[PDB]
C-alpha cells in the first residue's frame, strides 16, 4: 500500500498497556503462581506467548478469570517475563537467569529462551 | 512519521 | 536498571493483537458509526485515543460492549484510524485526509491529527 | 538484543 508509519506508535501502544496494568484497568485475568497472584490483559499474555495463546483460544479456558501455573513455576520468574511482555525490558541478572528460563520455555517466548541461552553459554 |  | 530490551517485542505485540483482531478472538466491544460495526480490543481502542481512554475509565461505560459513535463521524475515517491503531499504518490519500482528521480529532490521537495537518499545509 |  501508499501507508505512512508513525515509528514510535507500537511502542507508545505498549507503554499505555503497562500505565491500564500498574491503575489495574480492565485487567481479566489473575494468573496463580503457587502463593502468588499476578493481574494481567489476556491479550497481551496471548501476544506475548505462544502457552497463553492456546490457553485463551480454548473455547473452554478463554472463559475463565483465574489460570493456575504448574507448582514448578518460580513467582519471581512469572514476574520478570510478565515485566517484559508489557515493557520489552528483560531484567535478566545471575541469580535469576535459569529460573527465567525454566519459566519462558513453559510459558513458550521462544526470543527469551534465545536470550537466556546466549547469556549461558558465555559464562561456560 | 516514515515511509514503511 | 540493568534491564536488556528486545528491539521487536512492541511492533511484535501489536502485530499479535492485530492478529487476534483479524480472527475475532478477544473482542470485547462493537464500535458503531451510523450503518457499520467494527469489533475491537477495548484495551487496544484506550491505549491510542484519549477518547475511548476517558470512556472505558468510566465506571459505568467501561461495561458497555456497545458504543455509538457521533453521527457525523465517517464510517471510512474510523476504520483507517482502527487498522492505525494495529498496525502504526495510516492510509492518508487526498481523498479521505479530511475525514481521517476530522475522526482523529474526536478520536483525540494527537500524532495523527499532526501529519493530517501538515499534509493539508504543504498541498496549500 | 539491546542495552537500553
Ligand atoms: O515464542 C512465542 C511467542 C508467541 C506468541 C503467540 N501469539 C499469537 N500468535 C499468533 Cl500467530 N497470533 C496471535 C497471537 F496472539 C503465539 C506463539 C508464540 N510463541
Ligand atoms: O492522542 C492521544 C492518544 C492517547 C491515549 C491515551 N491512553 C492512555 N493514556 C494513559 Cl496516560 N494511560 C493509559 C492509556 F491507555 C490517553 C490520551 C491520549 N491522547
Ligand atoms: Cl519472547
Ligand atoms: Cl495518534
Amino acid at each position: 500500500d501508499s501507508c505512512i508509519q508513525f515509528t514510535r506508535h507500537a511502542s507508545d501502544v505498549l507503554l499505555n498497556l503497562n500505565r491500564l496494568r500498574s491503575r489495574d484497568i480492565l485487567t481479566d485475568v489473575v494468573i496463580v503462581v503457587s502463593r502468588e497472584q499476578f493481574r494481567a490483559h489476556k491479550t497481551v499474555l496471548m501476544a506475548c506467548s505462544g502457552l497463553f495463546y492456546s490457553i485463551f483460544t480454548d473455547q473452554l479456558k478463554c472463559n475463565l478469570s483465574v489460570i493456575n501455573l504448574d507448582p514448578e513455576i518460580n513467582p519471581e520468574g512469572f514476574c520478570i517475563l510478565l515485566d517484559f511482555m508489557y515493557t520489552s525490558r528483560l531484567n535478566l541478572r545471575e541469580g535469576n537467569i535459569m529460573a527465567v528460563m525454566a519459566t519462558a520455555m513453559y510459558l513458550q517466548m521462544e526470543h527469551v529462551v534465545d536470550t537466556c541461552r546466549k547469556f549461558i553459554k558465555a559464562s561456560e | 512519521w516514515v515511509i514503511p
